């Protein structure tokens, strides 16, 4: 009757949306201030990104 | 979108429109001022049919107002509502009656048609789209019967493509008061089946008759007959504001009613009247409302088509109803006088119900009716016509004013083609 | 009558329908909805 | 893929399809608003609504429906009532003027400058689409509104498209009950003009409709709610093949081939079987014997006619639920045994079975019952042609004294359409009558 | 399988028929709510109520019953009882006119338009049905709406279903009382009727049955309660053998062969034995032979014959309880050695017996005694001629002077039909003595 359970069917289906979080985060960034050690090379020492 | 432009004219329209008017302002509860009171979306919808826009939340009636005799005017002026009319809207003459109808089909209309026309063509061009217009008047009636009938005619030409609605009141058959009145009315009904396409008819003896039966209040008054009238006038314009699954468009009401182009003359129907202690007394049910509404004493409109056979049948029912009970009751009233229709038309019935009752009870509704009655109408003027015909009597200002037997002769040879033609369809 | 109500408050009234709607005569504004978001805005009268 | 697009003219004919977009959203779950909860059903437009609903990215399913109507009244109400947000404003297209019950009025004054404008939708709705079966047509014969602007857009979309399907559903008019005497002007004028170019046509009768309510249903004032909510359970039961699989499926494709056996005549009956009140069904049991003792027992059809005055040609039943072949195929057997139900010696075979498993649910605020094991039945009989047969002894006397006619001739017409039409009636009783002969 | 259908036509029959059921869910133990303990009987309903009740998957009894009635006061009544929610609404048939005590009236009048609803019943009670032996028909022979409905009823289930039994159980009239002077008028009616139809006839007199409440039972005031439960008893003890078994089982096709002797003449007698109060069965013992003896000794039948003025022809005897053949063989063994006893010398063997090891259960709240081996005792004997020699004399008197045939022949009838009963009835008689005279 698990077969016959698995002779059951539902007909299902996926799929994906992408807008509404694009809406709802629309013109939003952040901004954060890091650093690398390049002194490792003999050439450079160190740059700053945001 | 599609509106209506109403017409008074007459000494009795100038009651009935006014107390026409009242009961629609406080039907959609408009106050006396005329800053409207937020109460009903629906009519918060469905004013424009009738009413323009005014500054301030004031709703003009795009009706006109015609008449001669000042005196009426500042009456009605200075009734409840004479503020919500306008003084623009108010054409009169400087002239004195008489109710002499060619003297105002003739002689005093010519100087003031030209001045409604305007008055109409500007309202017209101020709305969009109408189903056409409606006239308040009497056919008996002396100033009315002459200004209309130029109007009428007028209005033929300009706009053929209308709802052309006319609402008379018949004079009392056992005394007209007037004693030209059936040469009045002679006249004019010559011309009105010529213009006319709908006709109300009305008879006071008959609401007289209705206030010994249920109103049973001795002594009424004329404007509580214009509340029984401009009721019934109401009810007919519900279904048109209102929303509910019935259809409104007196076209589509007209073709319904209407087999043949001569078939203008209609006899109106209303429904539940209560009376003394009837009101805690009556359980209101579709079947008692059924019986009370096919009454010959509910019956106001010309007499009992008892002595006739009914053509065509149309009941507006106006209130929480469904599709069943007004089927059922038509079929029992289909089998209860299977024989007293028409062989040439069954099912001669034409039902629509509105989901919206009025203001003051649930359950209502309205008839309008076509049957053998008007026979005896127009043969009743016809004895009377022919006997002040037999000797011309009063005739000597008719042709003082310009007018000839001849034209006389017509008018009754098409009332008599209109007793044949009636006759012969039926009999 | 003894029915409901309509006119909930704004945003409402997509464009179309038929009907007057109160003091809707000050309309600088261009959409249908900016109008409907004063009008409603607006039962300041009393 | 598997899609169809649905029509609704006629303010008669838009209540109706108010109900079926109100029952659909249902069996999806559909909130008022346009969207799902946060459960992953949304993408490109593909999964159970794609057959019905457009959800596009926007995440709003979309009614694959035009509803159509020439007074503003109930489409403005409508447009302000629940799922109007779901609905598309100009996919409402309203008018602003009425026909007057007049065909021809609804058929050349004003549907020229409106058809234009719906041909612009189905075309943007048929670019949209990727297999669109065919078109589902809810109308009426007795249409103020759903006559005469119907026949024209019939016309404009047959010419273009006839390559796929139509399939129409219009309320037949009353036998002995006329709600207008100019009812059988239009509705033969209908007729003659469908018949040449409509697909399948099914008829229901409001009556009958209305005798099973205080029959079975136990409902002596039940409303519309109830009278779209029952055909709109028949529209759904059809439509049940889209929307799950069973253990066959079928399709219209099928449904046309293998119910009209002739030209010209494509006029089954449909019917639903398990049609009974809640608390009947609480304590009593459904099975597939007795429902299709019910489905062929002669009142339980929603059309005026009986079935031993007639013959049968084609039957199809779709039962939709819990059932086997097993007992089906052994019931059906009986009932070929059956001596009464006289199918023509022309087809040995006149059943169409489509299983569907899923069960038919019941709907919130609703009188149906709690229906396991349910059937569609569809069927063709000969027993039909009284009902024209009625129609016709109705017109002849009318047209003999021409009432109305000024009406018609008045506004552009003449009387030899009203002529052609009778002999096309004419033609149809005796070709249904040959037809019955053996 | 082995089940049956009852049917209850009349008031007279309906609160009999209502007590019946209220005792058979007893000793099923059923719950008026519709459903068991949590303990497990319910299924595809097959067990004890397979034959009586019909408990499908939703649980709920539905006895295989069919009461049907003229005036809706008493089955309205039973319709806000106990078990209503049990009983099927519309096989509790109702009605609104009544027949007057009117033969013809519930025969013409009124039961057209009425039998065809029941008819549908009575089809889809048969197709839910397995083996259905027969009709378990209850009603009365004074029958105001009971008489004229049943002769038409039974004659329409004759001719369609001429096959399986039909088993008739009503009240006889009293012999010397008459609360109605047309009963004897439409009970020869029924007769003349039903004697070509009816398969098996059974009848009861009050008077007797109330005679044997002050002997035994001790009750000089009982009410109807205890007049219902004994003949529910009586029909319960003939429904053991389908409830439980026992040494042998027999059914009501041995009992049809083994009684009636030649056609026409169906109506034998029933008795039951142990009809004590309770009171007395604390200090005596019962056994086979007392109650043998009881029995076979005049006075303990409720019908007013004197066996001495008649002759045996059969005897049917029902041991339900713990009994052994042997004292059974030995005790109508001595029977047979009785010399009063005068059976017909056409009879070698006369004796039925059939045994039942279910003790018979007392009720709650009643006033019976607590019986461990008890029968019903089945015979017919030739002392009742003078039952209907009774009604003759009765009959031929006002017939002769014709008294309310203005009523009759008022709504449509003549006096033929009242003729031929006199020799339907004579040729009863006639007959009743050739078979007497050896
Ligand atoms: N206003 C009014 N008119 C009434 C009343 N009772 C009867 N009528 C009649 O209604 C008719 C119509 O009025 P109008 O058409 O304005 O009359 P008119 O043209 O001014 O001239 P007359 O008819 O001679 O009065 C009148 O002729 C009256 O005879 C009433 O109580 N009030
Ligand atoms: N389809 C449908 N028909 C109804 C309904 N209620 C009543 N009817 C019947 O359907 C008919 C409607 O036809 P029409 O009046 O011509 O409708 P229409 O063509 O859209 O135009 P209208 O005159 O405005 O209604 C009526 O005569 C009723 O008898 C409903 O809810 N749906
Ligand atoms: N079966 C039965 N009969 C009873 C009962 N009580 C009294 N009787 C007798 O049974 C007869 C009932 O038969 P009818 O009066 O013809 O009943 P009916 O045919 O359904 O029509 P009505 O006259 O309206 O009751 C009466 O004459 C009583 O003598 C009872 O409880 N059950």
């Amino acid at each position: 009757r698990e077969t016959l359970e698995f002779v059951d069917p539902f007909r299902p289906y996926q799929s994906f949306d992408t807008l509404k979080r694009f809406i709802q985060y629309d013109g939003k960034v952040l901004r954060f201030f890091c650093l690398w050690d390049d002194s490792t090379s003999l050439f450079g020492d160190r740059r700053e990104f945001v | 979108m599609r509106e209506i432009v109403h017409l008074q004219a007459g000494q009795c329209g100038n009651q009935i429109g006014a107390k026409f008017w009242e009961v629609i302002s406080d039907e959609h509860g408009i106050d006396p001022t005329g800053t409207y009171h937020g109460d009903s979306d629906l009519q918060l919808e469905r004013i424009n049919v009738y009413y323009n826009e005014a500054t301030g939340g004031k709703y003009v009636p795009r009706a006109v107002l015609v008449d001669l005799e000042p005196g009426t005017m500042d009456s009605v002026r200075s009734g409840p509502f004479g503020q919500i009319f306008r003084p623009d809207n108010f054409v009169f003459g400087q002239s004195g009656a008489g109710n002499n109808w060619a003297k105002g089909h003739y002689t005093e209309g010519a100087e003031l048609v030209d001045s409604v026309l305007d008055v109409v063509r500007k309202e017209a061009e101020s709305c969009d789209c109408l189903q056409g217009f409606q006239l308040t008047h009497s056919l008996g009636g002396g100033t009315g019967s002459g200004m209309g009938t130029l109007l009428i005619s007028k209005i033929r030409e300009e706009y053929p493509d209308r709802i052309m609605n006319t609402f008379s009141v018949v004079p009392s058959p056992k005394v007209s008061d007037t004693v030209v009145e059936p040469y009045n009315a002679t006249l004019s009904v010559h011309q009105l089946v010529e213009n006319t396409d709908e006709t109300y008819c009305i008879d006071n003896e008959a609401l007289y008759d209705i206030c010994f039966r249920t109103l049973k209040l001795t002594t009424p008054t004329y404007g509580d007959l214009n509340h029984l009238v401009s009721a019934t006038m109401s009810g007919v314009t519900t279904c048109l504001r209102f929303p509910g699954q019935l259809n409104a468009d007196l076209r589509k009401l007209a073709v319904n009613m209407v087999p043949f182009p001569r078939l203008h003359f209609f006899m109106p129907g209303f429904a539940p009247l209560t009376s003394r202690g009837s009101q805690q007394y009556r359980a209101l049910t579709v079947p008692e409302l059924t019986q009370q509404m096919f009454d010959a004493k509910n019956m106001m409109a010309a007499c009992d088509p008892r002595h006739g056979r009914y053509l065509t049948v149309a009941a507006v029912f106006r209130g929480r109803m469904s599709m069943k009970e007004v089927d059922e009751q038509m079929l029992n009233v289909q089998n209860k006088n299977s024989s007293y229709f028409v062989e040439w038309i069954p099912n001669n019935v034409k039902t629509a119900v509105c989901d919206i009752p009025p203001r003051g009870l649930k359950m209502s509704a309205t008839f309008i009716g076509n049957s053998t009655a008007i026979q005896e109408l127009f043969k009743r003027i016809s004895e009377q016509f022919t006997a002040m015909f037999r000797r011309k009597a009063f005739l000597h200002w008719y042709t003082g004013e310009g007018m000839d037997e001849m034209e006389f002769t017509e008018a009754e040879s098409n009332m008599n083609d209109l007793v044949s033609e009636y006759q012969q369809y039926q009999d | 009558t003894q029915k409901h109500n309509l006119f909930t408050p704004e945003p409402h009234y997509i464009p179309g329908y038929a009907g007057f709607y109160p003091q809707l005569r000050y309309q600088v504004g261009n959409t249908y909805g900016r109008t409907t978001a004063q009008l409603l805005t607006d039962p300041s009268v009393q | 893929m598997r899609e169809c697009i649905s029509i609704h003219v006629g303010q008669a004919g838009v209540q109706i399809g108010n109900a079926c977009w109100e029952l659909y959203c249902l069996e999806h779950g559909i909130q008022p608003d346009g969207q799902m909860p946060s459960d992953k059903t949304i993408g490109g437009g593909d999964d159970s609504f794609n057959t019905f609903f457009s959800e596009t990215g926007a995440g709003k399913h979309v009614p694959r429906a035009v509803f159509v109507d020439l007074e503003p009244t109930v489409v403005d109400e409508v447009r302000t009532g629940t799922y109007r947000q779901l609905f598309h404003p100009e996919q409402l297209i309203t008018g602003k003027e009425d026909a007057a019950n007049n065909y021809a009025r609804g058929h050349y004054t004003i549907g020229k400058e409106i058809v234009d404008l719906v041909l612009d939708r189905i075309r943007k709705l048929a670019d949209l689409c990727t297999g669109l079966q065919g078109f589902l047509i809810f109308h009426s014969f007795g249409g103020g509104t759903g006559s005469g602007f119907a026949s024209l857009l019939m016309e404009r979309l047959s010419v273009d498209y006839g390559k796929k399907s139509k399939l129409e559903f219009a309320i037949y008019p009353a036998p002995q009950v006329s709600t207008a005497v100019v009812e059988p002007y239009n509705s033969i004028l209908t007729t003659h003009t469908t018949l040449e170019h409509s697909d399948c046509a099914f008829m229901v009768d409001n009556e009958a409709i209305y005798d099973i309510c205080r029959r079975n249903l136990d409902i002596e004032r039940p409303t519309y709610t109830n009278l779209n909510r029952l055909i709109g359970q028949i529209v759904s039961s059809i439509t049940a093949s889209l929307r799950f699989d069973g253990a066959l499926n079928v399709d219209l494709t099928e449904f046309q081939t293998n119910l009209v056996p002739y030209p010209r005549i494509h006029f089954p009956l449909a019917t639903y079987a398990p049609v009974i009140s809640a608390e009947k069904a609480y304590h009593e049991q459904l099975s597939v014997a007795e429902i299709t003792n019910a489905c062929f027992e002669p009142a339980n059809q929603m059309v005026k006619c009986d079935p031993r005055h007639g013959k049968y040609m084609a039957c199809c039943m779709l039962y939709r639920g819990d059932v086997v072949p097993k007992d089906v195929n052994a019931a059906i057997a009986t009932i070929k045994t059956k001596r009464t139900i006289q199918f023509v010696d022309w087809c040995p075979t006149g059943f169409k079975v489509g299983i569907n498993y899923q069960p038919p649910t019941v709907v919130p605020g609703g009188d149906l019952a709690k229906v396991q094991r349910a059937v569609c039945m569809l069927s063709n009989t000969t027993a039909i042609a009284e009902a024209w047969a009625r129609l016709d002894h109705k017109f002849d006397l009318m047209y003999a004294k021409r009432a109305f006619v000024h009406w018609y001739v008045g506004e552009g017409m003449e009387e030899g359409e009203f002529s052609e039409a009778r002999e096309d009636l004419a033609a149809l009783e005796k070709d249904y009558e040959e037809v019955g002969v053996d």
